């Protein structure tokens, strides 16, 4: 019980791969496990670190978040390098 | 872009002739004037889909002019985002 309490102390580092989630949604889940751990990296820099342009397109197309100039410049520098 | 600071009491004929002839814009086959815009940088996802897939796509297909506020705020910002995403 004490060990489980110490586990739940840092509960932002724990993510659950629910039975609803399919295999094709693995990478996205990893993303939502990594950036949540950050709160440095963002989804764009992770998409550039990997060779996944589809993830970058999906992240840029979503309207709930508003990517600022310093996110885009960091991602562009990573892509250029 | 082409910009013109013009008086409030400027007849539309002069500015329209400037746009079509001097600035080299084809006459529109349709003009959609977008109004309103709720406060907040975030629009509803269905509204954004309507602006991009519905308004901008139809404007491109029919050769229309999308007229709104040109400032980077509100419904002008949202229509600009729709145009950018469509392009």
């Amino acid at each position: 019980q004490a060990q489980v309490e110490r586990i739940m102390t840092r509960k932002e580092l724990l993510t659950v791969y629910s039975s609803e989630d399919g295999s094709e949604e693995f990478e996205t889940i990893v993303l939502k496990a990594l950036v949540k751990a950050c709160g440095y990296l963002d989804e764009l820099r992770l998409a550039v670190a990997w060779n996944r342009v589809d993830i970058a397109q999906s992240e840029l197309f979503r309207g709930d978040i508003q990517w600022r100039s310093f996110h885009l410049e960091a991602s562009l520098m990573d892509a250029l390098l | 872009s082409n910009f013109l600071r013009l008086s409030d009491r400027t007849d539309p004929a002069a500015v329209y002739s400037l746009v079509t002839r001097t600035w080299g814009f084809r006459a529109p086959n349709l003009v959609v004037s977008v109004l309103g815009g709720s406060g907040g940088p975030v629009l509803q996802t269905w509204l954004q889909d309507l602006l991009r897939r519905g308004l901008v796509r139809a404007a491109q297909s029919t050769g229309a002019w999308i007229v709104t506020g040109g400032l980077h705020t509100g419904i002008g910002r949202h229509v600009g985002v729709a145009v950018r995403d469509h392009q």
